[PDB]
């Protein structure tokens, strides 16, 4: 048994694993955010693939990194909206999730520099408060 | 028990029960105490040791606790000991808030006093005062931070960062001057700290946070005080990102302080992650980047000390699972270093233990099943997997990753450089750090080499003390001249490239070899350009040098001149020394090490008036039990080891030898083992932790020293602990040797008049020692030739030296035989040049075969102006020197003896010969000086004969021979030494001398390369007597003394090194011991003894007398060509010695010992019979039989030409006693009717199964029977299975009368189980009188060990080992009865061990059966060389053809194939070679 | 057997194809005092030694194959190796790119030696000045950060300065359109991947790779100036695996470019 290569497919059994009221929390843009975190999860895992090119070495983005990332996100949004319904885009603790996803979780197995720094050129690109808006793009000239 | 109180739960079994027994011995305590606390190794108390006043530090740091706990009035261990650690606890709270109180009074203050703040650092620990900076920082910016909500204000911050500046200055003027050591490791660790602060305030201000809540603030590790809080534990609370830790509150004494480089912040935030996610973390990446003290200053920073494991190859799992439960029931963190070394078993059993606790740690965001029993698991646990490259499947779910590719060397530098004081410590750092980089790619690979990060720290600290160390010798200048005194002043003005070079020439320097010195100054003047160092010459201890080496009748230099590169080296040794406590020198043996820090020592007593003394310790020789010291399983007692026991000696300082220097040369090879204990008192901490607990504090003057060849076996730990210095071979050339042994020579005398024959011959000798000298050629050329052992110089010049010695006796001798007439200068001149030609002959060429022999005699008559013989041929070795001064051939020496009759081929007897004198000749002046020397030569030539037979030659040398197995142990010395020898006490101190007096004990060591060589490149007897040799004495491992040896020498013997199943000898040892290389004797030397004997063989008939010399003659020519036919590489058996001849001889003489009158026919055929039986069993191939028949027959016919050649060489040549009263020759047919009914007697009374007797049965049988019939019959049978080996053996036993024993061999059968079957078949055999056939086959085989045992037995008709204790009682018992009853009265145990001795070897006899394994007949012979040795073999091969046919008639008898309607065809496909010209059908079907 | 035929026919083209023997450099104080002298020096014995090293071995080989010399226990491994295609750890002193096989490995070998011999008999034409003058490719060499840290040393040394101040650029010209300064070294073989570089300014391209004409390293002193946003700093990884990491260049982007794509795209240099 294999999974089935896609982006398509990788975030669909992302949204899978995740339990369905663990997404629907109190902050209405805790979803927005498990959703831009499911993308760039898929991203990275896709990129895998594409060994030589797409990274230096073949790292093991498991599930495992996945469920610290939405730990951390979870922890995080409490944190920050104590319970409360909505919560403004810029208040979202943006430079936190960039940190902890660049240097904790994602950076713990990097070990090359320019994996280090492409993994933070997306992880700044897609988590800011940019993306809270509906221009954002989560890929720029696909075709 | 062990549930109460958990944090004694960390000790083992064998402390939790010392201190339950021990329980009011508190002062016994201390032990437990130093293994589970952190850095307290003791525990303060009164004179009353019933009250716990505080606790203290390994450093001396200690803490008074508030409110002691008095043991009195809690008598239970558990209770008082968790008393005692609350209230450290509670004490290390409340001196942290009341420095927090002191630093808060510190902070916030535009100047700082110098007097008050010192006086705050040393009023707390180091620990103390770093956490009060941090929290008093952390406070400090929370409090600007807050004030910066309001947003687009002032920012006070600006005052944080200027207070951290100006407190960071008043450091770095802090550390400039002299301070205590305690007090400057707290300014180190305050700076390092206030480094780390000033940086990331710097970053804050930068990056503009205004808010406290701002993630930028909070990823900075943040200390929160809580006065108010009732509990003191959780007064403090540590916070960084979103986890948050309780501050631990532990003792740590005092610890290196870490850096936080980024990557150290990087590290932190990861880790602090994984916990606050209840998952630990595994740091990897490769060795040296802090993977493990990255993970310790973690847990010292949060107040938990680490357990840091190491995971070599040899790894416990007992001891690490009742620590690692212990670590878990504490709550105190573990870290696992190199994790993935370990054993996969060991990998699966550890993983999944920490599986098992991780996965409860989860559970608990509450106990587990640890070691069948519940351990409780405290929230705090965490453990850390620093692996070096993956994690094991079952825990990569549990453990977070994290890379520590690289540490930042840069910054690390650039923080300790400013930490020791430096002004431009970022320039010095960026250029030191590329420095080492250069230094570990450029420069050349070496074993001891070491560029890693702990080298850079050492040489920034040793930096650090250099820059010190000239501040204050500046202040002493001034003080002299002038009063002006600024500290600021001379620190302005003093340049830092300079003294950063400095101390990297005085600490790397030392370890360059001759060649990367160049290089390292190239480096240098890329790096830190334009600048250069030069050291200043110690004109003091130069000047002590040279009289010491004048003493000493050393070589001295200074520079460019002769031995001006062993100066240097002793004077970087001096500098080591100076800079440390434990060294190394490290050097090819024949460097100078030994008598370079002798030198030393003797120069430094001389100078500073401090006496010196050393205790040269070998480690290897002793035990290491007996080495640091025994503690008995059962009464518990100790006994101190040897360097324990002279530490407590020097400790005690009973004599004033605190007052003294002394040196504890650990003079020997090191390996991982013993130097693992000593691994406590290399480091600063300068402690001997001893088994048992107790420990004894290095005095300042011991000074611990090893000197060892080279360091291919050390590890890294040891290697980074103490000094190393280089001493390359370069360093004494061979000019400083040669001056040496001309200057001993001339000064002391051998034993004056004799002392002026030695001035004389120095004198005489004086032109040909120079440099370029017909000496240094010689050597030069000697080394280009090839040896039977690795060249050494100091081997061959120390033979040369000790041959020079014998010619100063031997002149000595001539005068005081000649008091009419002393020998004149003339002929003195002439005799000591041609001694010396003969001794460069017989040193440098004394282990090389005949042709490297003349190629140097040849090369030395071209190169010298000695005149020397004008033999057309003969080479010069061939020709002695006489007394007289001229060349006399050797073969004049050479007598011509008549053996007896009865004692042809006896082992006693030896005929010289040219080999045989000369041996004699090297054998007398290596005995004289007592110098141990090894007879290397290939198995037989007499090696051994030939030593004995010179020995007995010497009146007053007692022998004592010791067979050396592959696992002999320097135990059976002492065995030797107890039983010969007996320790005496005198003045001097304890010796041991033979218990017979004016005899000079030798140890003969049959093999003395035999024993096994250890997985470090050790053999201990080997090292054991290197140690007696080379000291003079050695070490009585009962009482840990001195013991020095009087009237014992050692000689060797050993088969070549190339020969498998020999190792080669150190060349540590083989510098002492000269090699004589003892080859087979040549053809000359072979026709004069076997001539010899066969005039000693052939009086018993006179009528044949006459033939003795063309028989020799033949019996030497047939020989020459079996040998240089039959070599070794075709067959590992086919090898050929003397030994078969001296057999070939005591054949014939057996054969004609019967007989009264023989003619000469009968004399060919006896011959022919044992030539065949000798050098035509071993064969394989039939061509080589059929050469060996006709080569036989062209020799018969070439020295016996009138001789009948069908009746003296009938071709069914059989010899048997079976059918007459002697050895008759006997006729097939008769013997085939013989053997026949034997075997029809044989099928009634013992096994039937048909044999069918086909004539090789026939020669097999007679063969078996002729070696049983021999004393000490073994034979090595080979063919394949089934061609009859084992049937032939037990009928030739059965008929001989031989009991057929076998040993049953199972998948069980262990060794014990043979050893149990040897011990009874050794009972059977000479307690008994009963001869017993031995049956072995390999398949019984299951271990090499059993052929070890076996080789044993084959060597020495007994081995010691199998019978000891109560079984050797009786053994003794049954050969005391068996003596009674023979007739034989004795009472020894050593006479009725002999006789039991001569009985094995009367009777025993083992046969070994095998397969024609080609290959698998070579390993054989290489793991036993007793199977080849003396054990004769048999080829029985398989069945030929004729075999074949005859089987196929012989069976297929009863079956009728008998069909007259067959007729012949025209072509019959013959295969057997004689089936008859008409087949008939069952002829035809058996072919 | 055939296995053992077909193992001489190969061992026989094998050892026509690799190069004779190699010439060590002489050594001179002058020339011991330039330190590209004895980077080249250390490089030449090594690769001589190992050159050494092959020929003896497949000359053992073959005489093995006549039947005149039996398997020992390293010829018999050897042999194993040969066979199954695999690559003798024996050989492989140098690193080498994980999935290369043992004919790549021998003609990557040839190349390597013929380029040492180039440079050796270069060396002994001339001297230490001819010797700066040299192109040679960074993939070729065995230790290529060595030759780095060479060119780094000699410029340091020739303009009396302290290393750590020296930092690296790249100027990246057509062969016969160079000019070689005092601190200029020639490189060849470095090949551009996700990258087109025109006049030294570089532009993302669907070309798998783009061959670099000529590398040149100048060794300047450090001008203390923050980098302008067109720079972007490439890796250099020695072969196309990516598993060495030589040294890291700088490069101009041409306009309306933006770094981070340059960064997503894995654009890199490889010396081979
Ligand atoms: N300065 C010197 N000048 C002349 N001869 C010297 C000098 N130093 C040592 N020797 C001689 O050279 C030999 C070296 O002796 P030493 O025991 O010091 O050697 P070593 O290399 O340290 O030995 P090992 O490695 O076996 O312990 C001895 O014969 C000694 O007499
Ligand atoms: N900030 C730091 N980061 C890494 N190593 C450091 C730091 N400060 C000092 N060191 C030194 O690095 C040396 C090696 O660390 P070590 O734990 O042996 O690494 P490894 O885990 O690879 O064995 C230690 O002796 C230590 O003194
Ligand atoms: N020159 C010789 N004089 C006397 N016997 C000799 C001589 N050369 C060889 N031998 C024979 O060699 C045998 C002794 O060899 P041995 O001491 O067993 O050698 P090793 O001890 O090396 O195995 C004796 O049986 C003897 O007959
Ligand atoms: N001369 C012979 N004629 C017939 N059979 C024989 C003869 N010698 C041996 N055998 C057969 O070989 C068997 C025993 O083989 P054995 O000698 O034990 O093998 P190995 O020689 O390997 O020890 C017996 O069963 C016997 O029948």
């Amino acid at each position: 048994f294999e999974p089935p290569p896609g982006v398509k497919a990788n975030m669909l059994r992302t949204f899978s694993s995740i339990p369905v009221s663990r997404i629907c929390k109190s902050p209405n843009e805790r979803a927005r955010l498990y959703f831009l975190l499911a993308w760039f999860h898929a991203i990275i895992q896709e990129r895998l693939r594409y060994a030589p090119l797409g990274w230096s070495k073949k790292y093991e983005f498991g599930e495992s990194d996945l469920r610290s990332a939405c730990d951390t996100v979870d922890t995080w949004l409490d944190d920050t909206a104590k319970g409360r319904q909505n919560i403004s885009p810029d208040k979202i603790p943006w430079s936190a999730l960039k940190t902890l996803m660049a240097q904790s979780i994602y950076g713990g197995r990097v070990d090359n520099e320019f994996d280090q720094r492409l993994l933070n050129t997306f992880l700044e690109r897609l988590f800011t408060t940019r993306s809270f808006d509906s221009e954002f793009k989560l890929a720029c000239k696909v075709d | 028990e062990r549930s109460s109180f958990p944090r004694f739960y960390f000790v083992g079994d064998e402390d939790l029960l010392e201190i339950i027994g021990n329980s009011k011995n508190v002062a016994k305590l201390q032990k437990h105490f130093k293994k589970m606390f952190a850095g307290v190794s003791s525990i303060i108390l009164n004179e009353d040791n019933s009250v716990v006043l505080g606790i203290s530090s390994r450093e001396g740091e200690e803490v008074m606790f508030k409110t002691p706990v008095s043991i009195t009035e809690h008598p239970k261990i558990n209770e008082w000991l968790t008393l005692v650690e609350k209230e450290m606890r509670v004490t290390l709270a409340k001196l942290l808030a009341e420095s927090v109180t002191e630093v808060e009074i510190f902070g916030k203050a535009t100047s700082i006093d110098p007097n008050t703040y010192i006086t705050w650092i040393d009023k707390y620990q180091a620990q103390l005062v770093v956490l009060s900076a941090q929290i008093a920082w952390s406070e400090n910016v929370e409090t600007a931070l807050s004030s910066m909500g309001g947003g687009g204000d002032a920012a006070p911050l600006h005052s944080v960062l200027s207070n951290v500046e100006v407190t960071l200055n008043v450091l770095a003027d802090s550390v400039l001057m002299e301070q205590p050591p305690l007090r400057r490791r707290k300014l180190e660790h305050l700076i390092t700290e206030l480094v780390h602060q000033r940086d990331v305030t710097r970053s804050l201000i930068k990056s503009k946070i205004d808010n406290a809540k701002s993630f930028e603030w909070l990823s900075q590790m943040r200390f929160y005080f809580d006065p108010k809080q009732t509990d003191v534990l959780q007064q403090l609370s540590i916070q960084m990102a979103n986890a948050k830790f309780n501050y631990g509150f532990e003792y740590l004494g005092v610890q290196d302080k870490l850096v936080q480089t980024p990557l150290t912040d990087r590290c932190y935030l990861t880790m602090t992650q994984a916990l606050e996610a209840r998952l630990g973390g595994s740091p990897f990446g490769p060795a040296g980047t802090g993977k493990t003290e990255s993970v310790k200053a973690l847990g010292h920073q949060l107040g938990r000390f680490v357990l840091v494991f190491n995971c070599d190859e040899t790894f416990d799992f007992q001891a690490m699972g009742r620590i690692f439960v212990g670590l878990c029931q504490v709550g105190a963190w573990g870290c696992f270093d190199e994790f993935n070394r370990l054993e996969e078993r060991m990998l699966s059993a550890v993983s999944q233990q920490v599986q098992c606790i991780q996965e409860a740690l989860r559970e608990h965001s509450i106990t587990c099943e640890l070691l069948n029993k519940q351990v409780k698991v405290s929230p705090d646990m965490a453990i850390f997997i620093t692996m070096n490259p993956n994690l094991p499947d079952n825990l990569k779910k549990l453990f977070r990753s994290l890379a520590m590719t690289k540490p930042d060397r840069q910054l690390i530098a650039q923080v300790m450089l400013y930490s020791q004081g430096f002004r431009t410590a970022e320039v010095l750092a960026n250029k030191i750090v590329p420095f080492f980089k250069l230094c570990d790619e450029q420069l050349s690979s070496q074993s001891h080499y070491d560029f890693g990060l702990r080298a850079l720290k050492s040489v920034l600290v040793s930096a650090g003390n250099v820059k010190r160390e000239r501040i204050q010798k500046i202040k002493r200048e001034k003080e002299e001249r002038g009063e002006a005194v600024d500290e600021g002043e001379i620190a302005e003005n003093l340049p830092e490239q300079e003294i950063l070079i400095q101390s990297v020439c005085e600490t790397m320097v030392p370890k360059l070899v001759a060649e990367d010195i160049p290089l390292l100054f190239s480096l240098l003047s890329d790096v830190f350009p334009g600048v250069q160092y030069h050291r200043g010459e110690m004109t003091a201890l130069r000047e002590e040098l040279k009289k010491v080496c004048q003493e000493m009748y050393l070589t001295y230099g200074d520079g460019e001149e002769v031995g001006g590169m062993w100066v240097e080296k002793v004077l970087q040794l001096y500098q080591i020394t100076q800079i440390n406590h434990g060294l190394m020198m490290v050097g090819p043996s024949g460097s100078g090490k030994s008598m370079a820090w002798r030198v030393l020592l003797k120069a430094l007593e001389r100078l500073e008036g401090v006496e010196g003394v050393a205790h040269i310790i070998d480690p290897k020789a002793i035990s290491k039990d007996h080495l640091y010291g025994t503690l008995d399983p059962n009464t518990r007692e100790w006994t101190d080891g040897l360097f324990t026991h002279v530490l407590r000696k020097i400790i005690d300082s009973v004599r004033g030898e605190l007052q003294k220097r002394q040196w504890i040369v650990f003079d020997g090879d090191v390996d991982p083992e013993w130097v693992e204990n000593l691994n406590s008192v290399l480091d600063d901490n300068k402690l001997l932790t001893l088994p048992n607990g107790e420990r004894l504090s290095l005095p300042p003057n011991v000074r611990i020293m090893f000197e060892v060849q080279d360091l291919k076996y050390a590890t890294l730990a040891t290697v980074s602990r103490c000094g190393m210095v280089w001493f390359s071979e370069d360093v004494l050339s061979t000019d400083m040797i040669f001056n040496n042994f001309l200057a001993r020579l001339r000064s002391i005398p051998l034993d004056s008049p004799m002392l002026q024959i030695q001035r004389d011959a120095a004198t005489i000798m004086q032109p040909y020692f120079t440099s370029n000298g017909l000496v240094t050629k010689a050597l030069e050329h000697a080394f280009q030739l090839e040896h039977i052992m690795d060249l050494t110089r100091l081997r061959c010049l120390g033979s040369l030296f000790s041959m020079l010695h014998q010619a100063c006796r031997n002149v000595a001798q001539y005068n005081a035989n000649h008091p009419d007439f002393p020998m004149q200068i003339e002929q003195l001149e002439r005799y000591i040049q041609r001694y010396l030609v003969y001794a460069i002959l017989w040193s440098l060429s004394g282990d090389s075969r005949l042709k490297m022999r003349a190629e140097l005699g040849e090369y030395i008559r071209r190169i010298t102006t000695v005149p020397l013989p004008t033999a057309p041929n003969i080479p010069i070795i061939d020709y002695e020197v006489s007394i007289s001064g001229e060349w006399s051939p050797w073969q004049a020496k050479v007598p011509q003896i008549e053996v007896e009759t009865h004692k042809v081929a006896a082992p006693d007897v030896v005929v010289p010969t040219l080999d045989t004198v000369r041996h004699e000749a090297l054998l007398y002046t290596w005995l004289a000086e007592h110098k141990p020397l090894v007879l290397c030569g290939p198995p037989g030539s007499g090696k051994t004969m030939t030593l004995f037979s010179a020995l007995r030659a010497l009146p007053d040398m007692e022998v004592v021979g010791l067979n050396f197995s592959s696992a002999t142990t320097p135990e059976l010395l002492l065995k030797t030494f107890d039983h010969y020898c007996e320790y005496r006490r005198t003045p001097n101190g304890v010796v041991l001398a033979p218990v017979q007096l004016g005899k000079w004990l030798v140890l003969f060591c049959d093999e003395i390369n035999l024993p096994d060589m250890d997985k470090y490149g050790t053999q201990r007897v080997i090292s054991f007597i290197r140690q007696m040799v080379e000291h003079g004495g050695f070490y009585r491992t009962s009482d840990q003394t001195w013991v020095k040896l009087e009237r014992i020498q050692f000689v060797g013997a050993c088969n070549p090194p190339t020969d498998p199943g020999r190792k080669p000898l150190s060349h540590r040892f083989l510098r002492h011991v000269p090699v004589v290389y003892v080859d087979y004797p040549g053809p000359a030397s072979l026709t004069q003894i076997y001539g010899t004997f066969n005039r000693a063989m052939l009086r018993l008939i006179p009528s044949l007398r006459t033939y003795a010399e063309p028989l020799t003659a033949a019996m030497v020519e047939f020989y020459t060509m079996s040998q240089e036919r039959f070599t070794q590489d075709t067959q590992p058996h086919y090898i050929y010695s003397p030994r078969e001849m001296t057999r070939w001889v005591r054949g014939i003489f057996e054969a004609l010992r019967p007989l009264e009158t023989l003619p000469v026919e009968g004399l060919i055929r006896i011959w022919a019979h044992e030539a065949l039986r000798l050098f035509q069993d071993r064969l394989v191939e039939d061509e080589e039989r059929r050469w060996t028949d006709e080569n036989i027959d062209t020799v018969a016919l070439k020295h016996f030409p009138n001789i009948d050649r069908e009746k003296a060489m009938s071709r069914p040549i059989l010899y048997s006693n079976w059918l007459s009263k002697d050895y008759i020759p006997v006729d097939q047919e008769e013997l085939r009717d013989y053997v026949k009914a034997r075997l029809k007697v044989f099928y009634e009374e013992e096994l039937d199964v048909p044999l069918v007797l086909f004539n090789e049965v026939l020669d097999h049988v007679l063969r078996i029977d002729r070696i049983f019939r021999q004393p000490q019959g073994h034979l090595l049978l080979i063919g394949v299975s089934g061609a009859g080996k084992t049937t032939l053996s037990r009928f030739v036993a059965w008929m001989n009368g031989l009991s057929v024993y076998q040993i049953k061999v199972h998948r069980k059968y262990t060794g014990e189980d043979f050893d149990e079957d040897l011990r009874t078949v050794l009972r059977r055999s000479g307690c008994k009188n009963e001869k017993i056939a031995f049956i072995m086959d390999e398949s019984n085989v299951l271990d090499s060990g059993f052929l070890e045992r076996m080789n044993t037995l084959l060597a020495n008709g007994e081995v010691p080992g199998l019978f000891e204790g109560d079984e050797y009682a009786t053994l003794m018992t049954q050969c005391k009865e068996g003596a009674q009853k023979e007739g034989l009265m004795l009472d020894s145990h050593e006479e009725l061990y002999k006789w039991f001795t001569s009985q094995v070897i009367r009777n025993l006899h083992v046969v070994f059966t095998m397969n024609p394994s080609s290959e698998g007949l070579k390993d054989r012979a290489a793991t036993s060389p007793a199977l080849f040795n003396r054990c004769v073999l048999n080829w029985f091969g398989d069945w030929s053809t004729e075999a074949l046919y005859q089987v196929g008639k012989e069976f297929t008898s009863k079956m009728d194939l008998e069909k007259p309607n067959y007729i012949v065809p025209d072509y019959m496909p013959v295969v057997y070679d004689k089936l008859p010209q008409p087949p008939s059908h069952r002829e035809a079907i058996v072919n | 057997p055939a296995w053992m035929r077909t193992l001489h026919t190969t061992a026989s083209n094998w050892l026509h194809l690799i190069p004779q023997t190699l010439s060590h450099l002489k050594r001179t104080v002058e020339n011991i005092k330039d330190p590209l002298f004895r980077f080249f020096e250390r490089e030449v014995k090594m690769g001589a030694k190992l050159l050494q090293d092959v020929r003896q071995d497949l000359a053992d080989v073959v005489q093995v194959c006549e039947g005149k010399k039996k398997q020992t226990n390293y010829l018999r491994t050897l042999i194993n190796e040969l066979v199954k295609g695999i690559l003798p750890r024996s050989w492989s002193h140098y690193t080498v790119p994980a999935g290369m096989t043992v004919i790549q490995w021998v003609s990557d070998f040839s190349e390597r030696i013929k380029q040492l011999q180039n440079i050796s008999l270069a060396a002994a034409s001339g001297g230490a000045k001819e010797l700066k003058n040299i192109h040679v490719c960074l993939g070729g060499l065995f230790v290529p950060e060595a030759y780095i840290t060479a060119t780094r040393q000699y410029v340091a040394q020739a303009n009396s300065w302290s290393l750590e101040e020296l930092c690296l650029e790249v100027n990246v010209t057509t062969s016969q359109g160079a000019t070689l300064d005092a601190c200029s070294f020639g490189v060849t073989g470095l090949k551009l991947q996700g990258a087109t570089c025109n006049n030294n300014k570089l532009s993302l391209s669907n070309a798998i790779s783009t061959a670099l004409p000529l590398t040149q390293l100048r060794w300047v002193k450090q001008t203390n100036t923050e980098k302008k946003a067109s720079v972007v700093t490439l890796p250099v990884y020695l072969n196309f695996t990516r598993a060495d990491l030589i040294f890291t260049v700088d490069f101009e982007i041409a306009t309306k470019e933006d770094p981070r794509s340059f960064y997503e795209r894995g654009v890199a240099v490889l010396c081979t």
